[PDB]
RNA sequence: ACCCCUAUACCUUCUGCAUAAUGAAUUAACUAGAAAUAACUUUGCAAGGAGAGCCAAAGCUAAGACCCCCGAAACCAGACGA
RNA sequence: CCGAGCCUGGUGAUAGCUGGUUGUCCAAGAUAGAAUCUUAGUUCAACUUUAAAUUUGCCCACAGAACCCUCUAAAUCCCCUUGUAAAUUUAACUGUUAGUCCAAAGAGGAACAGCUCUUUGGACACUAGGAAAAAACCUUGUAGAGAGAGUAAAAAAUUUAAC
RNA sequence: ACCUCGGAGCAGAACCCAACCUCCGAGCAGUACAUGCUAAGACUUCACCAGUCAAAGCGAACCUCAAUUGAUCCAAUAACUUGACCAACGGAACAAGUUACCCUAGGGAUAACAGCGCAAUCCUAUUCUAGAGUCCAUAUCAACAAUAGGGUUUACG
């Protein structure tokens, strides 16, 4: 109650909120590429970086190679320095190492739960 | 899109917001509350560029452009609400105050609701007098101890606003004079 | 409107079966002696005295989705909700000789 | 209701009344609830329950049946086997 | 209108500008243990709490854990999780090490420190031993707790641990009728010659437990008592069979008296109910006719009568009767 | 859209009681206690009572 | 997903989100509207609805258009 | 009635008139005037 | 006696009404609250009361005490009228 | 005196509509709402009165009564103490419920009109004094005689341009 | 265009309460089939009718949803049960126009004129100096504004 000392203690909502780099690994093995990026990603769980995706585009039509994907972001230029080496250094088996920019030009579908809010704030 | 139900409360009461110096000597602080129109505008960049030069002496708007709507037998046009003490238009450079005084007085003039146009010395000192009067009066009974302590049950004819306005604000209207 | 709110204030005496309060959300939830009915209506299941405290809340594993606010929450934080409690007055009986046999 | 009779000049009942109502010889009046038949399936079984018992009457409603109804029907009843027997009479009723 | 708040307002201190640098509770079970810590935390506002108110024994043990480890063998049942644990050998060697030390608490739940010594605690440290002999091939074993029906501790029970003066003492806490603090005491031994017991005096001689029909479940203790000197008890004890009103005593009176001289050094208690043998234990040993109890409920709640219930079923006449059969007045 | 129906009891005669069911559906054959033989038993269509 | 919002905030909630859309815009229902006789759009008393249809049709569209991803199909019927 | 806000001066309750005479300010007068004196 | 001072006729329908609106020239006569259930009050008798019938789980018998005046346009039946 | 003649009778037609209603004296005594072929009316409730039975009532201190929305005021509920004398229940009837103005919080969309509507409170259908006469502003209530006395509210202030 | 029920704008913290108006929905759907029987004590849309929660007990098993609705009589049925856009939604078993040929009882002139209130509109004067006046603010005009007064118009009340 408002003028009871106790006020607000309830207060949850405000502890939450209801309101970048890409990295490619492509292999010609199957049983590679993916231990490798599983391994990334653990160094960045571990560092507190922030990962969006590890998304995967279809094998190229025939012979037949694919591409394993990891997005990264939160990262620092000075942190940048001892992340970089690390993973170029990790390297298992001549894997192409690329560092790839969302360009404004590379929109989402958005959930049932999150459109409320959304639609709340537009009006 | 929205439509606002006409709340007269932001008239009331004292201005806390643009109520400060900004790399600026002299301003236009208002003594009452009222709706700017467009008109207003026009007539303010008009007068003040006409005036003085900008290479020598800057102008800086200090009220924002108008979004209240009004209402007329639908919206048809915006205002902007400013309460008593706000320095509408601030002027700064290498300049002096009895030139500038002349035309900025005179544009004030024309303002909707009452207004000065003042220094940062003027200012200071109007406020340093004030103060010194609160404590140099000779009246033992004071509006502040009267409403506060409900003396002759004098809140049954005052306002729940009255005992955060000292008395000073009535409607629209600011009386310096009272303490 | 529903005429929904608090039926038992604070330290007032309860009967087993009267309503302490109605609600259309849960505002108030459940303590010791309390059931809540199909439509969160807070009733006392003992004969006392009604208490208002705060605790600290733990929602079932199986309701997801409280569960997963609980685990968006930050490390350190604690969800309170009101409770209220029927704190009985009357012990469930007592012993009598009935015969010298 | 009729007053004065225009062949005998009593009072008379309301037999709208007699055909709904029972009245206990201590002043009580029972009813059904309405609409006890009226469409069963919509209703939820706690709701039927509350449907099907016999109810009392306020003092309002208790006052207009009495007079709307002869002393005749007020009088105390020896049925051999009625199931409102014990109902005819208080028990521990201090005001 | 608003109040400040008296105490640190929970999860004040832990907020930050940003969020998604903290790291969250991704487990369920991350938050429960710590919403089980604040439990314990003590809080200024309403809680639900207020209303329902040496060196060398480390080394040996390093010694011994990678001794055990060391056998593949060992390593071999674990892993194929066909492995098991010697419950007797554990259960003999607890009870020099952790026995007193849980048998405390049970003893302060059962709320035997709150009733015999308001509130003084102690650790038991002597690994007490009692057993009632039944026949001649079962004996009975007195742990702390445990169910025992008088109709087999109907003797003197055999008490052995390690020893080097003592008094033995058996109460019943709960088992007194005439006053509800009281207790009775059922047979006391003094100035026992260490292990051996029978050699010790018999102060009292020995009565078994007699808990009346429908009282419920009634808590019998044993008290040890480390006696470094001799006494002489003049306590009015009389041997015959007893009379009752004489066997009432206060334990905690009785070790008011005796503070300096003894100290206690293990409990051991059993519960009981009735049985058929307590039915012999008035008539033959008392002399007196068998009290029985019975657990009766209060009062069904009605609120008062109207002369008009308004609303309710026909049913409600029927609260207020007292009687079932029909009544006829003057006729 | 549904219909009320009618349901009997091949055994415990003499009990009956009314149900949903879609009239695209097949013809329903249910399980229903029955406090005549105070019995779980099966429970047959006869005809439908309305439209609802 | 179901959702029941205004069709004209969907260009400015989402954008550049959908390869294919489809716009199913109020008409006049030529058919229903010679058949049905209850809540027919050509009765009278709500004419001031045809009004604004035309308009409206063009706003429903335009969402479509503000959604769909560059290079996305928008089919309008 | 009218509303609280007035584009005039809106005129008083007669009791609040009464206190806005009884608590205006009074300024201190010297009992020789500062002016006048060297 | 007047002069002095104080004093906004009555009824009725409206929240105010001074006054606004109906009603009154004046005198005499005439001109408008009729009853039950149930309660209360005071008696007689009392597990019974009542001068058949009816009521009764202190009731029953008796008494006392409660329910206005004037006014339409109409509708129908039978006569009378060119 | 014919959109249906006149007379007698039914007939004291019916009228939620208008008008009227007859000795003296004293006492208690006002504006929650609901349904209604209903808002010119009834019925229920609320208030009101009388009689009866019995025990608490009013004022109240601590403790207590929500999150969400992105932000929250005068306050309100509950309530021992206390100062007080009323309250609930039971029996029996009537009658009343179209208000207006002022202060405050608001919304109507003219910063709005003794203009409309919601809430809190005051006043008016009861006496008296004062503001010019004066429903609503201020002072004041329990009744008679007096050629005694003390008081309450209670009478607007203001005067101006040389250099 | 409406008449019943539930929301959204108004609702600040027990209950109730932003009229009128302007808008959004409801006249169900899905899942069980113990949506069995019985019974302490309570809540309630300011009455009544209706509506709502529920301990314990007898017998078994190891509901979602904001509204989603309809009295009596009567009719159908062996019984159990069923029946309305009675939506004018507390529901008459079943009935439309026109009257300036009109009548009676009344209320007002809550429709208009007459009389009143505000002054949105309109009228007038001042205050500021843009800009005209082939130079020149104030011979005479006059921009964007502010400040006053009257009650002639047009609306509002
Ligand atoms: C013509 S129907 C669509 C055709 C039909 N669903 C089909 O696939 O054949 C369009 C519907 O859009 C609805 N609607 C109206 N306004 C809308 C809006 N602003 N946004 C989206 N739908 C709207 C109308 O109710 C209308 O029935
Ligand atoms: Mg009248
Ligand atoms: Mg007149
Ligand atoms: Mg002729
Ligand atoms: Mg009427
Ligand atoms: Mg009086
Ligand atoms: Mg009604
Ligand atoms: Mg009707
Ligand atoms: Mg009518
Ligand atoms: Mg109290
Ligand atoms: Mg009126
Ligand atoms: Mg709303
Ligand atoms: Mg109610
Ligand atoms: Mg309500
Ligand atoms: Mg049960
Ligand atoms: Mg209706
Ligand atoms: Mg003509």
């Amino acid at each position: 109650y408002k003028t009871k000392p106790t006020h607000g203690i309830g207060k949850y909502k405000h502890l939450i909120k209801a309101e970048v780099l890409n990295i490619h690994l492509t292999a010609y093995d199957m049983t590679l590429a993916e231990s490798y990026a599983q391994y990334v990603h653990n160094l960045c769980n571990s560092l507190s970086i922030k990962v969006e995706e590890s998304y995967a585009m279809p094998t190229k039509t025939i012979l037949t190679t694919h591409e394993r994907v990891v997005q990264i972001s939160g990262l620092s230029a000075t942190f940048a320095e001892i992340f970089l080496e690390i993973i170029q250094s990790s390297l298992p088996e001549g894997v192409r190492l690329s560092v790839k920019e969302h360009t404004e030009e590379d929109g989402r579908f958005k959930a049932r739960p999150e459109l409320e809010e959304l639609l709340a704030k537009l009006k | 899109v929205r439509r606002e139900p006409k709340n007269l409360s932001d008239i009331r009461g004292p201005s806390t917001e643009a109520t400060e110096f900004t790399e600026g000597n002299f301003a236009i602080l208002a003594l009452g509350g009222g709706y700017l129109h467009w008109g207003h505008f026009e007539m303010m960049r008009l007068t003040i560029n006409r005036s003085m030069d900008p290479k020598n002496m800057f102008a800086i708007w200090r009220v924002p452009a108008p979004f209240k709507p009004i209402t007329r037998k639908a919206i048809d046009h915006y205002v902007t609400p400013v309460k008593a003490g706000r320095l509408v238009v601030e002027m700064g450079g290498r300049c002096e105050f009895e030139e500038v005084q002349g035309f900025l007085d005179q544009v004030a003039h024309k303002l909707p609701f009452a207004a000065k146009a003042v220094s940062r010395g003027t200012l200071e000192k109007m406020r340093k007098d004030q103060e010194e009067r609160e404590r140099n009066n000779q009246n033992p009974w004071t509006f502040e101890r009267i409403a506060t302590a409900n003396m002759l049950g004098i809140r049954k004819v005052l306002s729940p606003y009255d005992l955060t306005h000292k008395g000073k604000y009535w409607g629209k209207f600011y009386m310096p004079k009272r303490v | 409107g529903r005429r929904q709110g608090i039926k038992k204030m604070e330290g007032h005496y309860v009967h087993a079966g009267n309503i302490i309060a109605t609600q259309r959300h849960f505002r108030w939830h459940p303590g010791a002696h309390v059931g809540v009915g199909k439509n969160k209506c807070l009733y006392a299941l003992e004969e006392g005295i009604v208490r208002y405290t705060k605790e600290v809340y733990v929602p079932h594993p199986r309701n997801t989705e409280a569960v997963d606010l609980i685990t968006r929450l930050p490390k350190g934080a604690v969800l309170y909700k009101t409770f209220v409690h029927v704190v009985p007055a009357k012990p469930e009986g007592t012993f009598k000789l009935v015969a010298m046999l | 209701l009729t007053y004065f009779s225009a062949r005998k000049g009593k009072r008379k009942t309301v037999k709208a009344v007699i055909d709904r109502f029972l009245r206990l010889h201590c002043g009580l009046w029972v009813r059904r609830k309405a609409g006890y038949k009226k469409k069963l399936w919509k209703k939820t079984p706690a709701r039927k329950k509350r449907l099907r018992e016999f109810v009392f009457c306020n003092k309002t409603q208790s006052k207009l049946l009495d007079k709307m109804t002869t002393s005749f029907w007020k009088r105390r009843n020896w049925y051999v086997d009625d199931p409102y027997q014990k109902y005819h009479d208080r028990t521990n009723l201090k005001v | 209108r608003r109040t400040p708040p008296l105490g640190p307002m929970p999860n004040s201190d832990i907020d930050l500008s940003n969020l998604e640098r903290l790291e969250k509770y991704r487990s369920f079970d991350r938050y429960r243990r710590r919403a089980e810590q604040e439990a314990q935390a003590p809080h200024w506002w309403r809680t639900y709490r207020e209303y329902f108110g040496r060196t060398q024994q480390l080394l040996e043990r390093k010694q011994a854990i990678q001794e055990l480890r060391a056998n593949v063998e060992e390593e071999r049942a674990a892993r194929l999780r066909t492995a098991s644990v010697p419950l007797d050998a554990v259960r003999a060697e607890w009870e020099r090490t952790c026995g007193p030390y849980h048998k405390q608490r049970l003893a302060e739940y059962y709320g035997l420190y709150r009733d015999l010594f308001h509130g003084a605690t102690f650790v038991p440290r002597v690994p007490l031993h009692v057993a009632y002999a039944v026949g001649e091939d079962d004996l009975m074993p007195v742990y702390c707790g445990n169910e025992v029906t008088p109709t087999e501790a109907a003797q003197a029970p055999e008490v052995t641990y390690e020893a080097e003066l003592w008094t033995l003492l058996l109460t019943s806490l709960d088992g007194h009728l005439l006053e509800p603090d009281a207790e009775y005491l059922h047979w006391l031994l003094t100035n026992i010659p260490g292990n051996r017991v029978a050699e010790g005096q018999v102060t009292c001689p020995y009565l078994p437990p007699f808990p009346a029909r429908g009282s419920g479940i009634h808590r019998l203790a044993f008290l040890l008592f480390k006696q470094d000197q001799p006494i002489d008890f003049s306590e009015d004890a009389r041997p015959s069979c007893y009379q009752l009103a004489q066997r009432t005593f206060r334990t905690f009176d009785f070790y008011k008296k005796h503070q300096e001289t003894m100290t206690p050094a293990g409990l051991s208690f059993f519960q009981c109910r009735w049985d058929d043998s307590v039915t012999y234990i008035f008539h033959q040993l008392l002399d007196m006719r068998e009290p029985v109890f019975e657990f009766v409920r209060p009062p069904p709640y009605h609120p008062k009568q109207k002369r008009f219930p308004h609303r309710q079923p026909l049913r409600y006449l029927d609260r207020y009767r007292d009687s079932h059969e029909p009544t006829y007045g003057i006729y | 859209k549904n219909i009320l129906v009618r349901m009997v009891s091949e055994a415990g005669t003499g009990f009956c009681f009314n149900t949903k069911r879609n009239r695209l559906r097949e013809k329903l054959t249910l399980l229903h206690y029955d406090p005549v033989v105070k019995q779980r038993v099966l429970f047959v269509e006869k005809k439908k009572i309305r439209s609802l | 997903r179901v959702t029941s919002w205004d069709g004209r905030k969907w260009g400015e909630l989402e954008g550049d989100t959908y390869d294919r859309v489809l716009v199913d815009v109020p008409c006049t229902t030529d058919r229903h509207s010679l058949h049905e006789e209850e809540n027919n759009i050509f009765k009278r008393s709500r004419k001031k609805e045809r009004q604004i249809l035309p308009v409206l049709q063009v706003q429903l569209l335009a969402a479509g258009l503000l959604a769909t991803k560059p290079g996305g199909h928008v089919v309008y019927s | 009635g009218s509303k609280a806000v007035t584009r005039h001066r809106r005129v008083m309750h007669f009791q609040r008139q009464k206190l806005m005479a009884v608590t205006e300010y009074i300024p201190p007068k010297p009992a020789i005037h500062p002016s006048c004196l060297p």
